[PDB]
C-alpha cells in the first residue's frame, strides 16, 4: 500500500487519463489493491475506462489478477457490457475460462445481462460454452431462464 | 422489470422442470387501475 | 463516494430443492449480521 498506488486506484476509478499518465511516469504500483483486492485494472474495467485499461496493460498490469472472491477484470468488463475492454484484455492474454469462487465465468455474467456482442467475442477467444457454475448451470441455462431468444440461438 | 418478475420460480417439478411465473401468467407494466381514460380534442391525453 | 459492498445472490432453485424457506434464509442472514429488534423487556421499572 504505497502513496502513489492509492492515487492510481482513485485515478483509474474516476477515469482521469492525464493523472494516470503522470503516475505511470512517476512509477505508481500497477499491482496495488484495496481491501476487497481490486487493482487499478479491476476499477478501470468496472467503470468502463478504455484508455486507462490500455495504459495499465502497457505498464505491466496483471490481466489475470483476482479479488478476494476470485473475480478478474474480464468478469467485470463482460458483466457490465464493456465490449472494447473485453477485446483489449483478451488480446493481452486474459483467461477466458477464468472461474471465481462460485465457478462463474465471464461467459455466465455476459449471458445474464444479455450482452450479445461480448458473448460472441468470448466464444471467439475460446470460451467453454459447457462450463458449469457451483449450481451446475451453463450460459445456455441462464439464457432460457432469462427468456433471451437471440442469446439461446447463439449458444447452440 | 417484467423480465425479472417473469423468472420468479414458483416451484420445481418432480422430474426437474421449473414452473416460472410467466408460465402461469402474462406480465406487463400496466396501470394501478383502468378507471380513468382522458382525451384532449379526441387525441390521447392525461392530466391533473 | 461509492464503496465496495458484498453482493450475495440466494439461488431459489437450490433453496426449494433442499427444502429451505426464503424467510428462514433472509432472517438468519439479517438477524445474525445486521441485528433484529425482537420485543420489549422491563429493567427496574423501565421498558427497554
Amino acid at each position: 500500500g504505497s502513496d502513489l498506488g492509492k492515487k492510481l486506484l482513485e485515478a483509474a476509478r474516476a477515469g482521469r487519463d492525464d493523472e494516470v499518465r503522470i503516475l505511470m511516469a512517476n512509477g505508481a504500483d500497477v499491482n496495488a489493491a484495496d481491501v476487497v483486492g481490486w487493482t487499478p485494472l479491476h476499477l478501470a474495467a468496472y467503470w468502463g475506462h478504455l484508455e486507462i485499461v490500455e495504459v495499465l496493460l502497457k505498464n505491466g498490469a496483471d490481466v489475470n489478477a483476482y479479488d478476494t472472491l476470485g473475480s478478474t477484470p474480464l468478469h467485470l468488463a463482460a458483466h457490465f457490457g464493456h465490449l472494447e475492454i473485453v477485446e483489449v484484455l483478451l488480446k493481452n492474454g486474459a483467461d477466458v475460462n477464468a472461474k471465481d469462487d462460485n465457478g462463474i465465468t465471464p461467459l455466465h455474467l455476459a449471458a445474464n445481462r444479455g450482452h450479445l456482442e461480448i458473448v460472441e467475442v468470448l466464444l471467439k477467444y475460446g470460451a467453454d460454452v459447457n462450463a458449469q457454475d457451483k449450481f451446475g448451470k451453463t450460459a445456455f441455462d441462464i439464457s432460457i431462464n432469462n427468456g433471451n431468444e437471440d442469446l439461446a440461438e447463439i449458444l447452440q | 422489470s417484467t423480465e425479472e418478475f417473469g423468472k420468479i420460480l414458483l416451484k420445481v417439478n418432480q422430474d426437474g422442470s421449473r414452473v416460472l411465473l410467466r408460465d402461469v401468467a402474462k406480465i406487463e407494466l400496466g396501470g394501478e387501475n383502468y378507471d380513468i381514460i382522458a382525451e384532449f380534442n379526441g387525441q390521447p391525453a392525461s392530466g391533473l | 463516494e461509492d464503496t465496495p459492498q458484498f453482493k450475495i445472490d440466494i439461488d431459489q432453485e437450490k433453496a426449494q430443492a433442499l427444502g429451505v424457506s426464503i424467510n428462514d434464509i433472509n432472517t438468519t442472514l439479517g438477524a445474525a449480521w445486521g441485528g433484529s429488534y425482537v420485543n420489549d423487556f422491563i429493567d427496574r421499572g423501565r421498558v427497554k
